[PDB]
């Protein structure tokens, strides 16, 4: 019984020309055009993200489990999360020798916290 | 903390005397309203039978359908639709007919429709549609021992008590109606049952006076 | 739909205190509790003059103080300030009296002590008077600040105009006396 | 600095009670059915009781067509007018538990199965009092037979079956 | 802080918030007060008045010592007898053995009456006084010394 997780709008946000010319990012950013069509909202444009399409607050930050993502880097980062784990979902850090992360998800197998990656480089 | 379970005893005990004290009122409204429409039939009749045309009464209570949207409104008639309080598009009042409300009326006579409503219509919005202005904000009146916390200053201690006061024009008329917020019909869903919404009643259009055809249109509307 | 009013418009009104400050922080708090579950004006009064900037929160003299006890039927009363209480060398018979501050002054706080009377502060004063009970609220003089004498100036207002310096050869001239063609 | 809380979540006292399904009036006891999707789909069948797990428990005579003792959901199946009695027939031991079923192991691939003694006893005990009042009324046997369908020139807007 | 003002939030928008008809253009209005009886006078007629011409005479070498005379009122006067020895004295001077308040030494010139000092004589010694000044501590008990 958790709300199932929507998102409204997953089509990620590109910035206007971002592919027409290279020298434009695919970041996004308001047109502060004064003719602008993006700006303007015509239909047939992108559309310029707005606070009504947020996720809902339950479901926010949450995952496709229904997990938050917590940066793990070593086990006494992962100390945090040890009952809580249904609601949090470590992520061990990329910079992270292969000899840690063996030793981390050893400790987090223990503790039965679900790790985002791993995988595990191999 | 002790002793609360005795008061669900107690309270609901004083309950089951005003359901029965509001319901005492509702069959003798209920008498009311046949005996009133009985004796407008009547008079009619017994009238129409000495050569003498009885006329009836004027409307006492007259029902504004904001009709045109927002957005090209003059300053004045925009004041007078602010003060009837049909502020969006497809609203509704009951504004008690004078001279006085005939003339804002005659301001707005292009941008809504009004008319002479009855005890059903009335009923049909106030039980689907009221809601309450209570501490401003929109509460509804879901459950009519709320209305009669608001205005049991002014007696009216249920939902139909409430449209009593309405429909008749009692004389806490203006407590009730500003406590009724603002009706707010959808579309009607016949349609507006022309081509052309903004023109008047004799020129097909929706607007302006209907006497008795806002009974008809409003129901969809609700 | 058309809007009377402005929408989404502010409370016009520090519903918080902008100042950082923790301990005031608490000293809300305490009152906000109060407040809302007295049910006693004076508690919604003290939390809003809290929230006030010190622009707004000017000194009361203990001198002030003194006055508002010589109030008929008000001589045993526990004077509420919710400002600093500054000392005042201009009196000198200062009664024997409690009074809440939220700051003293190393002058008023002595100058009251040594009278037999009682430096309070608001949660004490929350402690004895939580429905302020036999309280009197005083608040320094707001519209005697050196800013709002140039506050509204003009013609023929009658008020301060702003300059750094000084006397004359400095705004006393033309448009200051019939003299030099005008009188404002 | 947070953290949230770990306890989980208790429903809400559900308002929902289990009222039975009321059918509707063309599926009497007895009715010839056709079934519109299945296994057997197109095949007319009869409907012999309205089991307590809301299915039409269904025969059509497997004697007949090739269509067993079975379940069958209300909403497929197209109730005909046709009728045959059923007087002489016992259904009463047939419910939900009749068909109990075992999603056994979850085995996938490599390479008719059987059916039980009393499965097949009991399609007898049905079908041999059935076929007795089929073959009162003429060509009812041979209609049992054939399969459904819409030719061209069909409009099932106006077809009254 | 840099991070603070308002030109980072401003970043993006194409003006920097002064707008596009009018440009931000150098000075426009001239320097520093100019147009003062020309395209000004508005402002300066508002919100300054007397701001052009002389009034009044000239003082050539004009020290500010001359012109020294700080005053000091009669309510303050008592903050110039000792902090200690003084509690003593506002309870019981009783004539001849009043408190010498040196304004002078203290920084002042004209003692000059302002508010209400107790009937506790008190012995002024000042440069000045303003006539109600001394009616002032001569009524109630000690005397204005000159100097």
């Amino acid at each position: 019984l958790h709300p199932k997780i929507v998102k409204k709008h997953t089509k990620k946000f590109k910035r206007h020309h971002s592919d027409r010319y290279h020298r434009v990012s695919e970041n996004w950013r308001k047109q502060k055009g004064i003719d602008s069509v993006v700006r303007r909202r015509f239909r047939g444009n992108i559309s310029e993200p707005t606070i009504g399409y947020g996720s809902n607050k339950k479901t926010k930050f949450m995952g496709p489990d229904g997990r938050k993502v917590v940066l793990v880097s070593n086990v006494k980062g992962l100390t945090p999360l040890l009952m809580h784990t249904k609601t949090f979902a470590a992520e061990i850090a990329h910079n992270v020798s292969s000899k840690n992360r063996i030793a981390i998800l050893a400790e987090a197998k223990k503790n039965g916290i679900k790790v985002t990656n791993a995988k595990a480089r191999l | 903390q002790k002793t609360a379970e005795q008061v669900a005893a107690e309270r609901v005990a004083r309950k089951a005397e005003k359901r029965a004290a509001i319901l005492e009122r509702n069959a003798a409204y209920q008498k009311e309203y046949e005996t009133a429409e009985r004796a407008v039939i009547d008079a009619k009749r017994e009238a129409k039978a000495n050569s003498s045309y009885y006329v009836s009464a004027e409307a006492k209570l007259v029902f504004v359908v904001r009709i045109k949207g927002i957005n090209k409104i003059p300053p004045k008639p925009r004041k007078v639709l602010q003060l009837l309080r049909l502020n969006q598009i497809n609203s509704g009042t009951f504004v008690k007919v004078t001279k006085a409300t005939s003339e804002l009326l005659k301001l707005i006579e292009p941008y809504v429709a009004y008319g002479y409503p009855s005890y059903s219509t009335v009923r049909q919005l106030v039980y689907k549609r009221g809601y309450g202005k209570i501490n401003k904000q929109r509460i509804p009146l879901s459950d009519n021992s709320i209305v009669e916390a608001n205005l049991g200053n002014y007696g009216i201690l249920s939902v139909d008590d409430l449209i009593h006061e309405i429909v008749t024009v009692g004389p806490h008329f203006k407590q009730a109606n500003n406590f009724l917020w603002p009706f707010k019909l959808s579309n009607p869903s016949g349609g507006w049952g022309v081509p052309r919404k903004f023109k008047h009643f004799i020129q097909g259009g929706s607007f302006g006076n209907r006497e008795e055809f806002i009974n008809k249109l409003v129901k969809s509307m609700n | 739909i058309d809007h009377t009013s402005k929408q989404h418009k502010r409370s016009s009104h520090r519903t918080a205190p902008k100042s950082d400050n923790v301990y005031l922080k608490l000293l809300v708090k305490l009152y906000a509790f109060l407040a809302r579950r007295t049910d006693a004006p004076f508690n919604k009064v003290i939390l809003k003059s809290l929230f006030l900037s010190k622009i707004n929160r000017p000194p009361v003299s203990v001198s002030r103080i003194s006055r508002a006890l010589k109030q008929e039927g008000a001589a045993q009363k526990t004077i509420v300030v919710v400002g600093t209480v500054t000392d005042d060398n201009r009196i000198f018979e200062f009664p024997k009296t409690t009074v809440a501050a939220l700051r003293f002054t190393a002058g008023a706080k002595a100058k009251i002590l040594k009278a037999g009377g009682e430096a309070i502060t608001l949660d004490q004063l929350a402690v004895r008077a939580p429905k302020g009970q036999n309280t009197l609220i005083v608040r320094g003089p707001r519209a005697s600040r050196e800013a709002a004498r140039h506050f509204g100036f003009g013609p023929h207002k009658g008020k301060a105009p702003r300059i750094q310096s000084t006397g004359r050869k400095f705004e006393r001239a033309r448009g200051r006396r019939r003299s030099r063609a005008f009188k404002v | 600095k947070w953290y949230p809380a770990e306890e989980v979540p208790a429903p809400k006292q559900t308002r929902k009670a289990a009222r039975p399904q009321k059918l509707r009036a063309s599926l009497v006891p007895g009715t010839v059915l056709i079934l519109l999707a299945g296994r057997f789909r197109g095949k007319r069948v009869v409907y012999l009781k309205h089991l307590e797990d809301n299915t039409l428990l269904v025969s059509g005579p497997f004697k007949v067509n090739g269509v067993p003792l079975r379940r069958v959901n209300a909403r497929y199946v197209i109730a005909t007018s046709t009728r045959v009695s059923l007087e002489g027939v016992n259904t009463e031991k047939f419910n939900v538990a009749y068909f109990s079923r075992e999603k056994l192991s979850r085995k996938q691939r490599a390479e008719k199965k059987e059916i039980k003694a009393e499965r097949i006893e009991d399609q007898k005990n049905i079908d041999k009092a059935l076929l007795a009042e089929i073959k009162k009324t003429p060509l009812l046997k041979q209609y049992l037979a054939a399969t459904f369908s819409l030719k061209n020139g069909d409009r099932p807007h106006l077809l009254k079956f | 802080p840099t991070r603070l003002t308002k030109t980072r939030k401003h970043r993006g928008h194409v003006s920097a918030g002064k707008g596009r008809v009018g440009k931000h253009r150098k000075h426009p209005g001239g320097r520093g007060m100019a147009g003062g009886l020309h395209h000004h006078r508005t402002n300066l007629d508002k919100y300054h008045p007397g701001y052009f011409g002389k009034v009044g005479m000239r003082y050539f070498h004009k020290q500010q010592a001359h012109f020294w005379k700080p005053v000091l009122n009669l309510d303050k006067l008592w903050t110039l007898v000792p902090e200690e020895k003084r509690e003593e004295y506002l309870k019981s001077a009783s004539k001849s053995a009043a408190p010498v308040i040196d304004t002078l030494a203290a920084g002042y010139g004209k003692v000059l009456g302002k508010g209400r000092i107790p009937d506790v004589p008190v012995i002024v010694k000042a440069r000045f006084v303003s006539k109600l000044a001394e009616e002032k501590i001569k009524a109630a008990g000690g005397v204005v010394e000159l100097i």
